[PDB]
């Protein structure tokens, strides 16, 4: 995250952080309930083998409530194209339950109709996670939060050099200096209503972090529910 | 505007015409208030509430 603040205690408790073999972050998670874990599809390659930290805010400490958990079974999108990054999504079991606790919960996962309609005509999102916090900069070790307005799908066509499917969307601001950020990927975009936060995108990519005239591309939410449902009852 | 268009029809939630008037819901982890609108959390750590405790 460029900008932004860091999430205080019990912010941002549905934070997960995929970790490789050697126990570093190299992309975040949303915790969908005590087995399953949303994550971005292109993050399934950035690591041979990998397990999943929830509860944890510090990267190079230990606040106890930290917890590893492995991964059972890793459904990722079978249309998920590494040209495009469209349908950059997948969704991970875990072995073991998760234990809901201070900084450890799930975000709601809202109705695709109600969702369109109220949560995306708000003003503003949340991203967040563990990743650099400028765009060449190093992973960061404290997780942070970013409010990040939500872009008329015109604009965000109009400055992508790339094509952004109707399986994503922009956030993020035309020049301030604030965005997501390598790492972040696979990362929270959560919608606030009345004081409930909803899953309502996937961190997925951009061009570089935070440049001018360029905004966050985050995963349409609202068009895998379906997907993501069928994916979680098996 | 009228019903869901209007204050998310007084929901907490999930709101939806359903033959006219409105109808509410609430995502899993709550259930549907007597009033029929605001959500109750039917455990601890419901989902998309940042934790106290
Ligand atoms: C296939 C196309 C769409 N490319 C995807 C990766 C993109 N590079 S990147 O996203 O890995 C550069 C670093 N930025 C990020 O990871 C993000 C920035 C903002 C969000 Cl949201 S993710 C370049 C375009
Ligand atoms: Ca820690």
């Amino acid at each position: 995250i460029v900008g932004g603040q860091e999430c205080k205690d019990g912010e941002c408790p549905w934070q997960a952080l995929l970790i490789n073999e050697e126990n570093e972050g190299f992309c975040g998670g949303t915790i969908l309930s005590e087995f399953y874990i949303l994550t971005a599809a292109h993050c399934l390659y950035q690591a041979k083998r990998f397990k999943v930290r929830v509860g944890d805010r510090n990267t190079e400490q230990e606040e106890g409530g930290e917890a590893v958990h492995e991964v059972e079974v890793v459904i990722k999108h079978n249309r998920f194209t590494k040209e495009t990054y469209d349908f950059d999504i997948a969704v991970l079991r875990l072995k073991t339950p998760i234990t809901f606790r201070m900084n450890v919960a799930p975000a709601c996962l809202p109705e695709r109709d109600w969702a369109e309609s109220t949560l995306m005509t708000q003003k503003t999102g949340i991203v967040s996670g563990f990743g650099r916090t400028h765009e060449k900069g190093r992973q960061s070790t404290r997780l942070k939060m970013l409010e990040v307005p939500y872009v008329d799908r015109n604009s965000c066509k109009l400055s992508s050099s790339f094509i952004i499917t109707q399986n994503m969307f922009c956030a993020g601001y035309d020049t301030k200096q604030e965005d997501a950020c390598q790492g972040d990927s696979g990362g929270p975009h959560v919608t606030r209503f009345k004081d409930t936060y909803f899953v309502t995108g996937i961190v997925s990519w951009g061009e570089g972090c935070a440049r001018k005239g360029k905004y966050g591309i985050y995963t349409k939410v609202t068009a895998f529910l379906k997907w993501i449902d069928r994916s979680m009852k098996t | 505007r009228k019903l869901c268009s209007l204050d998310n029809g007084d929901c907490d939630q999930f709101c939806h015409e359903e033959q006219n008037s409105v109808v509410c819901s609430c995502a899993r982890g709550y259930t549907l208030a007597d009033n029929g609108k605001a959500c109750i959390p039917t455990g601890p750590y419901p989902c998309g509430k940042q934790t106290l405790e």
